[PDB]
């Protein structure tokens, strides 16, 4: 209501987020920032600034966009 | 991917 982490609605402070990141994840920052998610430090854990939906265990093969959107259809970002 | 809360 209405945002769930403004301090995240930067596409540069999802990004900046993206340290640590891990390279058995096959989803790249820039992929899952643009989708508005940012990352948590844990895993492959991330999470949308605008929903304040979590999404973890990617997969190659996932889109960032996809995965959001199918499994938080109420999030007005990838609405 | 897995979502979660
Ligand atoms: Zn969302």
């Amino acid at each position: 209501g209405h945002m769930r982490n403004p301090a995240m609605y930067s596409e540069e402070a999802r990004l900046k987020s993206f340290q640590n990141w891990p390279d058995y994840a096959h989803l790249t920052p820039r992929e899952l920032a643009s989708a508005g998610l940012y990352y948590t430090g844990i895993g492959d854990q991330v999470q949308c600034f605008a929903c304040g939906g979590k999404l973890k265990n990617w997969e190659p093969g996932d889109r960032a966009w996809s995965e959001h959107r199918r499994h938080f259809p109420n999030c007005f970002f990838v609405l | 991917a897995f979502p979660f809360f």
